[PDB]
């Protein structure tokens, strides 16, 4: 906290045991600076300044350039403390006395009961619904027709790979993962080539994700490099990804249209072929659904979020035609953004 | 593993092989059941 | 400056006698936030959001809104020192021992020499040149045809007024002014 007086002889291991001067304000400055530089380089990519190819290059490396600039800024301020990235010391289990690299299904210290061998299906059921919904919805979002992906997306191979790898990793005392939405959307956006406002193509390849995974694995040995990277720069980066992931969402556009006058409204089929108040009723129902899901996520019963999210499919398929015409639903809920 | 662990009759490869075998068996059972239906 | 340790007992009057924690960083934060809000409201005035008349009104008061916002932000952060506006206590001369409100042209503590009475014409010429160039170029800038000024501008009345009030205010021991460009 910001206070008139501070203790100057505070212990610095393993983390602040008390308040420190200039820490929160410098974190705010670093986060704002990296977000501002990322947005400025994003606008520079679409700007008309410099040789266009150099601007396109500089703009492609906009996030690394901002990260480097703010990392140097924190580097040259030596007296102030900022929390830095911390990686494990080595490739060892996080607790040596509890388990090894391989887990015996019959038990480590005590015999595993027979009834739980069969009762593990229900938590496995819940994990499967969670991972299935997250991964397949992420695949649907990333591989939309308007994103200009011509190489195809597989909804059966990826689910099998992700869930089987998670099930195998469980045997090694490792977490089961999922295809996250924000990271995948950012990855697809960073490989998207813009035309001369309109999506032109995406560099769909296997090398970028492979190199990211390899670098994540190698991060333990990159401690002298990662130990000088503050978390505030990464927070500004996260804010950039969060505000960037809203570009292709029509719900966000319609929420903006709520604050935007109808005459301004763009030339899109759900504006030109649907009444403005009907469109705003559609947006308000979606907003009510968002509020319900946020409330559910705020309770301890947040693992029921996949089921409440599933409940929005009977909504659109049954209750929405009871108040909206087929034309209105085709214009608003369009698979490939078509005017019916 | 690590530290002091209970010694079972089956080692980790043996127990995971028998579990994979049981899983393959039940998978084949469900597949053969589904092949029996939708035909008769 | 940003330091690992500060002195928690630092004299506060008239100004801090040593470095204080969070002062420079909060000053940077308030400056950046004020500029950011001012520019965002300037963009919002030209934007297409909300009723246009409300957007024009909100955008007209953009600088006062930003000032109020960041002033409130500094108001709620009471533990941290920030330098504030310092206005004199009352309508009195800055030195009550050196001069009064009215200055005698023949001298206050020593008789003014006669040679400098005629030798004041060269500094007067320099001051006239400075004030003339500043004021008339400023009037040229603000009264450009591309600025859509229809009421006209004064290049002879304004110079006469500015330099005349400067010469009169010199008698009262007060600065002469000029039309400032920014
Ligand atoms: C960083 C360069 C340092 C300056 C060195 C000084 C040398 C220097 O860079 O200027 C000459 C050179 C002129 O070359 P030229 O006009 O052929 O180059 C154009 C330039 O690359 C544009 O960015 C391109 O448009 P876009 O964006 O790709 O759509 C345009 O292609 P197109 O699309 O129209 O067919 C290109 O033709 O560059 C400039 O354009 C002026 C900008 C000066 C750049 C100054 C930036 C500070
Ligand atoms: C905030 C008040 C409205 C709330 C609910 C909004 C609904 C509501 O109360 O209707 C009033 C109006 C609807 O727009 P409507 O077309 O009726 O009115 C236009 C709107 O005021 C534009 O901003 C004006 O642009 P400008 O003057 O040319 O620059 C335009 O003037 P002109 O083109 O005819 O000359 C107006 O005709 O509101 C909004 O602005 C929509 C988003 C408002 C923001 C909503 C977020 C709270
Ligand atoms: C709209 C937003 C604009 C952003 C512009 C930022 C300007 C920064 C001003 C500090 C420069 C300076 O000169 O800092 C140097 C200072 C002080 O100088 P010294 O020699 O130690 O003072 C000694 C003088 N004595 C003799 C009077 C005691 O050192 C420091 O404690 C380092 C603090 C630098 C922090 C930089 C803040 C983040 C910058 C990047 C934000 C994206």
């Amino acid at each position: 906290p910001l206070q008139k007086t501070y203790n100057y002889n505070v212990l610095m291991v393993p983390k602040p045991q008390g308040p420190l001067p200039n820490t929160a304000l410098l974190s705010l400055v670093l986060m704002a600076g990296t977000f501002f530089f990322a947005m400025m380089l994003r606008k520079f990519k679409n700007s008309s300044y410099f040789p266009g190819k150099l601007r396109r290059v500089i703009g492609d490396f906009g996030v690394p350039i901002s990260i480097l600039i703010m990392v140097l800024v924190d580097f040259f301020i030596q007296d102030t403390y900022t929390q830095k990235l911390s990686v494990p010391d080595g490739f060892k289990v996080s607790n040596s006395s509890a388990r090894g690299w391989v887990i015996h299904p019959l038990g480590l210290r005590s015999e595993f009961p027979i009834w739980m061998m069969f009762a593990s299906a229900l938590p496995a059921l819940l994990v499967f619904i969670l991972i299935f919904l997250e991964s397949q919805i992420t695949t649907l979002i990333v591989s939309k027709p308007e994103r200009k992906m011509v190489k195809g997306s597989g909804f059966h191979l990826d689910l099998l790979l992700v869930v089987g790898m998670g099930g195998v990793a469980a045997l090694f005392g490792m977490p089961w993962l999922s295809a996250t939405t924000v990271r995948s959307v950012t990855h697809a956006n960073a490989l998207t080539v813009m035309g001369k406002a309109q999506i032109q193509e995406v560099k769909e390849q296997r090398i970028s994700g492979l190199l990211v995974a390899v670098l994540v694995g190698l991060s333990i040995l990159m401690e002298p490099i990662l130990s000088r990277i503050p978390l505030a720069v990464l927070f500004g980066i996260f804010l950039y990804m969060g505000v960037t992931s809203l570009s292709g969402i029509q719900l966000f556009d319609r929420i903006l249209l709520l604050f935007k006058p109808p005459k301004y409204h763009p030339d899109v089929p759900y504006v030109k072929r649907v009444k403005t108040w009907r469109m705003h009723l559609f947006t308000g129902i979606q907003i009510i659904c968002l509020a319900v899901l946020w409330v559910v996520k705020s309770t301890p019963a947040s693992l029921a979020l996949p089921f409440v999210l599933i409940l929005t499919v009977p909504l659109r398929r049954v209750l929405l035609p009871l108040i909206f015409r087929n034309v209105e639903l085709q214009c608003l809920d369009a698979d490939d953004a078509k005017a019916t | 593993g690590e530290r002091v662990q209970l010694a079972h009759h089956f080692s980790e490869p043996e127990i995971t092989l028998i579990i994979f075998g049981v899983m393959a068996g039940v998978i084949g059972t469900i597949l053969l059941i589904s092949y029996g239906i939708r035909r008769l």
